[PDB]
């Protein structure tokens, strides 16, 4: 089943308006809403904390306190501490002080705007800059992994290329925004959200409860979106909700207003990256030294790994002798920020990408040749290493791109646009083509293991359960797909639960598009189990082996005769065998040392590229993507619709950060884009006008499930080659740099074009 | 008070308690869950909702919508899109078949767009749904989808709705209007309430003393003059976009980008007048072509030129039981082309707005009309441009040689959206465009295929 | 259970089995979706089995 | 553990009322409730 | 109308809509879900809950018990028998620890019940959990439990609550009463309640124009008269009991299975009678004591012997407005002696109940008043069997040779508590039991020791 | 301290179990086999009046 097209599990759901998600769940009347009241200074002590206006809001029944925490006060995903409600200080506009429980959200909300608060303000730190001269930063100093001696390698070397420049964060907008309701029930509690990590709200909530792991179940069906935005925000909801339940003694839920939502969450880590790059003679780059500034907001979060990913992707797709990153991660007063699509990825790859054009306008040369000519090898003695050594076996990257160019006409198209450039005055367009290599699996090593568990019922129809969090990227079907294909029966026979950590435990987050690599495995191996037990009870009964017991579209065969699934299941049945199993696995090969910057934190890479052309207004830098082409590796992809259409939003969604996506702060450290109406997604006009999407078909070199291959970040870095074609535009209208910086919105368009133009 | 409508084939009656509740919230607290809440501010879309009566149907936003709006109209959420039997709409089959979803929530929203769209046969896609973002597929698939479910018949359960019909001031006509604001200074006039709405959902806001205008015909009509074009106050900005395609192109093409369909289609001209805001977009253009505006009080009216009803950000030329009536606009001004720069494209907010209108004796300027909003406190024509433009050759370097003064007729903000430089250097840009394009030069990006 | 103490005999088999103490294990409601095609409770035999 | 004579897993909850049992579980305002209405006859045809 | 308690330590302040609805569902619907529902009838006891008032506290069954009889008391539930600071009551702990519970349903109520008992010391369990059924553990565990807590100063918390008040009718004077009731006649009288709550719960009637007796102090008063004790028509077979344990143990003994403690705590010996069952239990006994009663209108009095109040099954002597008030038993009858017979021994209907009272002149029978409930339409004294007594000597074979003139007093029916053979039979059977027992020879089964 | 330890070296912590009684056969129709694994007993010693 594995490998056809079929929609979503819950399409037809989608379509009429079914599916629920976490709001829409019925609850009982008592149901308590909550909100936070929050902070209104970048950094201070607070002073004074008067509350009666508060509690003497409408419909309010209860209002918290960091003082009324029965225990832990604490939502990090790290080990350092991050408050749920402030303790005597706050860090960010934003911070959450207290918590409201009324009885309808409105209410809430009101209440929550009428506290009296007083502070001491402090000096903030609001800028990198700021940042790093007051050595405002987590993991007590940068951290720097080297691989040759790069100044060397740069001092002796033909051609060379210094650049800076800045790379702006991007908030999520999940359409469902966060949420949770939290249920007591007898001595523990039952929590519902909207996160990708329930294992984790598990553990989050049982702290702030004082209880044991096991009276704390969170149970999670759909998420209406998450992209990250959910790996561990999620937190700082359900420990509210179920702390407001244990002391109110009612079911509390709580769900974030738009405005709220993007105040206190976090974004992606926006970058300045500053980087030297040098080559031969010939082209071949000669060693690479990057410097990356960080900055991660008020709190750990996940800045650890994510930066550890970039500075693992500063390689881009090159092989590079000498290579040197060093990369600090700055504290600031402003949201903490945390995970989103790429995690880190997109950030470094768009630093090795920056710089290679840059290096490749300084030598004149065509920006493809030097890339093409600079990608690892193909696979087929020594084989090349990146520069934290794992050994790239599978880089397909050079056939690819070349297949790429020829379909999407890229020469021609090429001199199509200088023409038509030359003849124009006011509207240029531009184009370029970008590739994508992106490791497999979450450097935090062992969170690479699944579990999933299957129940196989007397009338043959199947239940299927596993870690993952299905949030609209198709993981269900997926894993409904490999269920139905090992147990040899027609899919229609396999229903998907919602995920529960009190059915499969200890899961890791759903994310580093781990999520169908390995529940994958973990369902096949309970299918297996399961199979296997009716392979050895029908071998008994027809005398003669278990492997030549062969289930295939709903039907079982052996010894010449042919039965139907369910006839086999019911006798299995009246035979007494266990129709149950789990199943669990866990990704082979990984080893690495985070310190060091040396191991194989990956079990495989994914790639890809991407053509993107465009045209900009030079007088007010209007501009948009006129076409693009994208050809991308999904292993032997375990289902193509699935997988285009990750391609195919991933590229919006890529593009979208290096476009219209802008994030704004004021002097005071205030978040000034804090809406839709304010923070622009791409809409549907956005896009490509011409948007041609396929994908390499071939097997993956590892042992993954079906020898697919994951797809849901690697897609989204195919968003530069939208920057670099909007920098190819600006590069049209002068002879000078246009250092473009990202985001490329129409002023920062506008600016390049200029800078080209020698006009300022 | 009591109301009554069509909710989804079925016949409701309310006893409206609060007369400035959402359409959303009623809906999902009578447990119609399916309209989803995603931004409650208007730009997501994932709350559209198709409403009916006399004049059509059309998609609009459940958010910015309160109670007394839909009296006496049909109402279709997207739990009733599909057919009593079960029978899905063409437009949902199309959706799952060309995987138009993937998390799911933005898609009850689409359908409700596309399924008006394919009521009335409309096929302009893009325009159609810039107001209904999508964070996970790209929009690609549900290109496809429109595409191919518009060979198909119309549903004919929901034309069904047509036959129907056949606390908080209600006034259905012009004169009840203004006897009732005469005596009521006070109150808050609601029309389509899209800027209104903010003030409950965001600023939380509580507003006693409230009258609904969207109930005066008489109040909404586009009357032909010996000289000009009257437009009431309460006309639809998707209306006045139908009307301009014709007189006044530009206006049309200006108005396409006025934020969403789904918001044009309740937001009227009056209001956004009325607003006041310096980044409206309605102000500038009709500024540039010098349309005059009607106040009225009881049976008084005054009438002065558009620009005049601006003093200070913040503030207009408005007496106590004052109220904005209409305005007029010229049979003509060829000169005029509007300009509108944002972030991005669709449904977005004007860094800038630039509105030019001139008049040529052959190769000399004879009259200069220039507004723009989003420079100023207020929008406001750009007299020491505009002067100095008077007279001269109309080509590029007489132009060019005049942009200074800009500086001095404006002295732009800086913010979120833009900063000061950019705001002025574009308000510049603007005027190089407006040469380049008479003169027959590309210049638009939008005009570009690929 | 339906009072005859079966959920505290298995949480008693359980610990002793894991070699832990009671308290450390909490029992669940009965969940056709998590034990399947289970026998009624009965016959004196919810225990033994 | 096995042998131990133990209380009841839901001793303490039986004693302070607050072991829920069917009727008592929360739910929805708006849950319906049901009942059959029965024959009044031992043993008929139902013909009206 | 408004009334005020204290529920679980609280005040709380109720608007009664519809004063015939029962404390055990007010109690469910406020979501104190801990009191369960088992019978809906009054005898299973899970529903049993924790009163007091002046009086002192009591258990009682809250199905049976409507929410205008509550007001000015303390309430406490389940739920609220451990104290505020989590801390089990002596009671609960005990429970836990001696097995006392194995499905749990029946247990809130067992701890109500015990909870009330160790507040006031009480030790007779047997009589005090009778109306507590329970089908899993054999009781057993529960008496060892209720043992071992005895030991245990009482609840402080508990005690706390004497602290306190310190549409549907209600009188708290005879006088107001009879004014009232006299302009409703077909008022629907509610004392204890515990006959009138299964109309509403079974027969699922619906009561209009109520009125509450239990709030006149006045009327449910023990008085000591000249010739006689008079004992109001409030007061309570409890209370009832109580005071005849010293001079009418026979009485007493008789009402130690009547009902149960929960019902005997709030039943009234003037509802017995107002009831008019032939299966009540009071009124053979006092016929056979030969009570007298007495009845009221407005400020008029009637008087009959108790006996003569009964005409036929379903039918009393009773006018329009008249209510009864009390009745009036002598100060002594050392003859009394009363049997119940039923299929089990507590809580339970009579099949037959027996009330003998000889009085002698040495050896010989002066007075014989014979008394059965149960063996007619009517509570009646055995004409026929009294007479041929009289004279004769009061030796067993005089007695035996009389007892054919009881079939000719009663005409017993079958049903499914007994057949018409055996309810006559045992009729017999108490005349002979009567002789025995007197005569100083064993005879009662609930008096032989293990 | 086990149990963390594991899981961190990735050891799945979750697991069903069955059961099926042994030795049983019996055929209703001819009253004859095993139908029963073994045989419960006690006694009692009841007095009345
Ligand atoms: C999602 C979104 C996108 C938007 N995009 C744009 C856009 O691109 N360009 C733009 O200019 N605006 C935009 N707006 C805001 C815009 O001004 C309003 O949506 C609209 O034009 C006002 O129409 P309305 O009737 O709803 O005004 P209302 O909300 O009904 O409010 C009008 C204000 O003026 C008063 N008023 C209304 N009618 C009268 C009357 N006739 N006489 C006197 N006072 C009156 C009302 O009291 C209120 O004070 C956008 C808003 C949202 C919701
Ligand atoms: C579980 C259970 C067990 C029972 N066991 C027995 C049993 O052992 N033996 C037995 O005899 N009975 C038994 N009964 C019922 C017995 O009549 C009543 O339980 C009690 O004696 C009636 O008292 P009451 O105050 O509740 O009468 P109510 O229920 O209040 O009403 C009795 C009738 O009298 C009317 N009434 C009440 N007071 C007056 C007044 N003074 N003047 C005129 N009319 C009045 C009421 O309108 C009603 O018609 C049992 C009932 C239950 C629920
Ligand atoms: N439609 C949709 N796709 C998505 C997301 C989402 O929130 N919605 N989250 C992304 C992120 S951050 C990851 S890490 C992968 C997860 O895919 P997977 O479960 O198979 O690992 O989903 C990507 N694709
Ligand atoms: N307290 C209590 N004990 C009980 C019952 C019950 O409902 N409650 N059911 C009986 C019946 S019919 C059986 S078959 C056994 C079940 O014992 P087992 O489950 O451990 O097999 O409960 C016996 N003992
Ligand atoms: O290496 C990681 N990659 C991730 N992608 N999305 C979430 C991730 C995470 O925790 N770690
Ligand atoms: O043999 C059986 N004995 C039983 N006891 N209680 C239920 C039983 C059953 O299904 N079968
Ligand atoms: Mo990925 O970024 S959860
Ligand atoms: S909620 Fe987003 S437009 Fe209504
Ligand atoms: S499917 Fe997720 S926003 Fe549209
Ligand atoms: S429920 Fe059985 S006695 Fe009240
Ligand atoms: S414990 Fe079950 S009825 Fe008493
Ligand atoms: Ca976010």
């Amino acid at each position: 089943s594995v490998g056809k097209p079929l929609p979503h599990d819950s399409a037809r759901a989608h379509v009429t308006g079914q599916a629920r998600y976490l709001d829409d769940l019925p609850c009982p009347a008592n149901t308590l809403h909550l909100a936070f009241g929050l902070s209104t200074e970048a950094s201070a002590a607070i002073t004074g904390l008067d509350l009666e206006p508060v509690r003497e809001s409408p419909g309010v029944i209860a209002v918290f306190t960091a003082a009324d925490l029965p225990h832990d006060n604490d939502a990090s995903p790290a080990p350092s501490p991050e408050p749920v409600l402030a303790t005597g200080e706050v860090h960010f506009v934003g911070q959450p002080i207290f918590l409201v429980a009324a009885t309808s959200h409105r209410a809430a909300r009101i209440a929550a705007r009428k506290a009296r608060i007083t502070y001491a303000p402090r000096p903030a730190i609001l800028t990198l800059d700021q940042a790093l001269a007051a050595d405002s930063r987590f993991e007590g100093g940068p951290v720097i992994w080297a691989r040759g001696d790069v100044e060397t390698a740069l001092a002796g070397a033909a051609h060379l290329a210094e650049g800076c420049f800045e790379i702006g964060g991007q908030e999520h907008f999940y359409l469902e925004g966060q949420a949770a309701l939290a249920l007591p029930a007898e001595g523990g509690v039952v929590i519902h959200c909207s996160s990708q990590h329930p294992s984790e709200i598990q553990h989050k909530v049982a702290h702030a409860l004082g209880l044991a792991f096991h009276d704390v179940r969170v149970e999670m069906r759909r998420m209406g979106g998450g992209f990250g935005g959910k790996e561990s925000q999620g937190n700082h909801l359900a420990i509210a909700c179920a702390v407001a339940a244990r002391a109110t003694g009612r079911p509390c839920k709580m769900r974030y207003d738009r405005d709220d939502d993007m105040v206190i969450t976090g974004k992606r880590h926006d970058f300045r990256i500053r980087y030297r790059i040098g080559a031969d003679a010939s082209g071949k780059l000669l060693g690479a030294d990057f410097v990356h500034l960080a900055r991660c907001g008020w709190s750990a979060d996940l800045s650890l790994p994510v930066c550890d990913r970039a500075m693992l992707h500063a390689d881009g797709s090159y092989f590079v002798p000498a290579l040197r990153i060093e990369s600090h991660r700055l504290r600031t007063n402003t949201q903490s920020n945390t995970a989103f699509r790429g995690f880190g990825g997109p950030q470094g790859a768009l630093g090795m990408e920056r710089a290679i054009e840059h290096l490749a306008r300084g030598m004149g040369r065509d920006p493809a040749e030097l890339r093409a000519l600079n990608f690892y090898d193909p696979p087929e003695k020594k084989t090349q290493t990146t520069h934290y050594g794992q050994e790239v076996a599978d880089c397909v990257l050079g056939e690819l791109v070349t297949r790429l160019q020829k379909s999407a006409n890229f020469t021609t198209r090429r001199a199509e646009i200088a023409a038509w450039n030359s003849t124009n005055r006011t509207l240029a367009r531009g184009i370029a083509l970008s590739p994508v290599k992106f490791g497999i699996s979450f450097t935090l090593t062992h969170l690479n293991q699944a579990g999933a568990l299957v129940q196989i019922y007397t009338d043959g129809s199947v239940a299927l359960n596993h870690g993952g969090t299905e949030m609209g990227q198709g993981l269900h079907a997926k894993m409904v797909q490999v269920a139905a294909a090992v147990l040899g029966i027609d899919p229609v026979q396999v229903r998907i639960t919602a995920t529960d950590t009190s059915k499969v435990p200890n899961t890791s987050a759903t994310a580093a598009s781990s999520g169908a690599d390995m529940n994958g495995m973990a369902v096949k191996d309970a299918c297996e189990t399961l199979r296997g037990r009716l392979a050895g009870f029908v071998a008994a009964r027809e005398g003669c082996a278990a492997r030549d017991v062969i289930f295939d579209a709903g039907q079982v065969q052996a010894s010449g005769k042919s039965w139907r699934f369910a006839e086999i299941v019911a006798a299995a049945y009246m035979a007494r065998i266990s129709l149950s199993a789990t199943g669990f696995y866990a990704t082979p090969k990984l080893s690495w040392d985070r310190l060091r910057g040396q191991g194989r934190p990956f079990l495989y890479f994914a790639y890809g590229a991407a053509i993107t052309e465009v045209v900009i207004d030079r007088l007010t830098g209007e501009n948009r993507i006129l076409r693009t082409d994208i050809l991308h590796d999904a292993g032997a992809s375990l289902n193509p619709a699935l997988d285009i259409g990750q391609i195919e939003g991933a590229y919006v969604q890529g593009a979208g950060w290096l476009t219209t996506e802008e994030l704004v702060w004021d002097h005071c450290g205030r978040l000034m884009t804090h809406a839709p109406s304010t923070y622009k997604i791409p809409a549907f006009s956005d896009r490509p006008r011409i948007f041609n999407v396929a994908l390499w078909d071939q097997p993956n070199r590892e042992e993954t499930i079906f020898r697919s291959k994951a797809v849901g970040e690697p897609p989204f870095l195919l968003g530069i080659s939208a920057f670099l074609a909007l920098h190819d535009a600006c590069a049209a209208c002068g002879p000078h740099w246009p250092d473009l910086q990202a985001p490329a919105t129409p002023e920062a368009v506008l600016a390049a074009v200029r800078r080209a133009e020698g006009r300022a | 008070m009591e109301i009554a409508f069509l909710l989804n084939g079925e016949t409701r009656r309310v006893r409206i308690e609060d007369p400035t509740q959402s359409l959303l919230e009623l809906l999902r607290a009578e447990g119609l869950t399916g309209t989803k809440e995603g931004c409650n501010e208007g730009d997501c879309g994932a709350c559209t909702v198709m409403i009916r009566d006399a004049a059509g149907s059309r998609a609009v936003n459940a958010c910015l919508m309160m109670l007394p709006q839909i009296a006496g109209k049909a109402l279709r959420t997207i739990e009733g899109i599909a057919a009593p039997d079960g029978r899905l709409h063409p437009v949902q089959q199309a959706m799952i078949d060309h995987h138009g979803s993937q998390c799911g929530f933005c898609t009850p929203g689409f359908i409700v767009s596309m399924a008006a769209a394919h009521d009335r046969d409309r096929k302009d896609y893009d325009d159609l749904l810039a107001g209904n973002l999508c964070r996970c597929t790209g929009y690609a698939p549900i290109l496809r989808a429109a595409e191919a479910a518009a060979g198909e018949p119309p549903a004919d359960w929901l034309q069904a709705d047509a036959a129907f019909t056949l606390p908080a001031f209600l006034p259905e006509t012009s004169d009840a209007l203004a006897d009732w604001y005469l005596a009521h200074p006070e109150a808050t006039l609601i029309a389509g309430g899209t800027d209104v709405s903010l003030w409950v959902t965001k600023a939380l806001r509580d507003l006693p003393e409230v009258a609904f205008l969207s109930h005066c015909k008489d109040l909404a009509q586009i009357r032909e003059t010996p000289d000009g074009y009257g437009i009431g106050a309460g006309v639809t900005i998707a209306a006045l976009r139908a009307f301009a395609e014709g007189p006044h192109p530009a206006l049309a093409g200006l108005l396409r980008r006025f934020a969403s369909e789904q918001v044009r289609q309740v937001a009227t001209i009056g209001g956004n007048i009325a607003n006041g805001s310096p980044i409206g977009d309605g102000p500038p253009a009709l500024i540039a072509m010098g349309a005059s505006l009607t106040l009225r009080r009881g049976q008084e009216r005054r009438r002065m030129p558009l620009e005049d009803f601006f003093l200070e950000y913040r503030k207009q030329d408005r007496r106590p039981g004052e109220f904005v009536e209409s305005v007029t606009l010229p049979k003509s001004a060829p000169g005029l082309r509007c300009y509108k720069l944002s972030k991005r494209f669709d449904q977005d907010i004007s860094a800038v707005c630039g509105c030019l209108n001139l008049t040529l004796k052959g190769s000399k300027i004879e009259t200069a009309r220039i507004a723009f909003g989003g420079m100023a406190g207020v929008p406001k024509r750009a007299a020491a441009f505009e002067a100095a433009l008077i007279g001269q050759d109309f080509r590029e370097d007489t132009i060019a040689a005049a942009l200074p003064l800009l500086a001095q007729d404006f002295t732009p903000l800086s913010d979120m959206r833009a900063s000061a430089a950019y705001r002025m250097n574009a308000a510049q840009a603007m005027a190089l465009r407006y040469v380049r394009e008479l003169s027959g030069e590309a210049v638009a990006v939008l005009e570009v295929m690929p």
